[PDB]
């Protein structure tokens, strides 16, 4: 299957038509999405097959074909961008200033741009065109807006 | 039986669309990795 670095759209057609349930990125032969979106199944990219190799449910997060490979982190200070995939519309960047996601555990990024569910996996940049972490796992606000957590995984 | 097609490079993309606020949040994270909103 194609293996070129970039971002790309999960299709399913077990629904009405061709669906986009969401995004991921491929990075050093690896495809790297959000757990929520494959719930773990295989992938077809043509006629080759991606198998899952590492995936948590509580980070939300799966690697296909090899280990999580992305490990830049959010600044604390700078604006990133959204490459965001939305179903049917091309790729386009959205620059924003990321607010705080604050746990018991620690502090996390988190980009408040309201996209469709379709948009989960779409990958979080900083300056240098690195990925920071993935979209689509976050919160709905007082006001009914979504706010994602800007969500990366560990490189071993 | 799902599959991928290709969108685009990974590139940070000089004067594109600035928009979003930067909300501070208590949340919580559960087992089932769903975040809320503690209050
Ligand atoms: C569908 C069930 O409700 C949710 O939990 C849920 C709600 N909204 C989103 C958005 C937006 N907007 C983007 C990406 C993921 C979600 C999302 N998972």
């Amino acid at each position: 299957g194609e293996t070129t670095d970039g971002v790309y759209r999960v299709m399913t057609r077990r629904l009405l038509g061709s669906t986009q349930v969401g995004v991921g990125v491929m990075q050093e032969g690896v495809f790297h999405t959000m757990w929520h979106v494959t719930k773990g199944a295989a992938l077809r990219s043509g006629e080759g097959r991606l198998d899952p190799y590492w995936g948590d449910v509580k980070q939300d997060l799966v690697s296909y074909c090899g280990p999580w490979k992305l490990d830049a982190a959010w600044d604390g200070l700078s604006e990133v961008q959204l490459l965001a995939v939305p179903p049917g519309e091309r790729a386009k960047n959205i620059q924003t200033l990321p607010g705080i996601f604050k746990t018991k555990d620690g502090d996390i990024g988190a980009v408040a741009l309201d996209y469709p569910a379709g948009t989960s996996g779409s990958p979080i940049l900083d300056k240098c065109g690195r990925v920071i972490g993935l979209y689509g796992n976050g919160v709905v606000i007082k006001n009914g807006s979504y706010v994602s957590a800007i969500t990366q995984g560990k490189r071993e | 039986d799902m599959y991928i097609e290709r969108a685009g490079d990974i590139t940070w993309e000089k004067d594109a669309e600035v928009t979003g606020n930067s909300p501070r949040l208590d949340v919580a994270l559960d087992e089932s990795g769903d975040f809320s909103l503690v209050e």
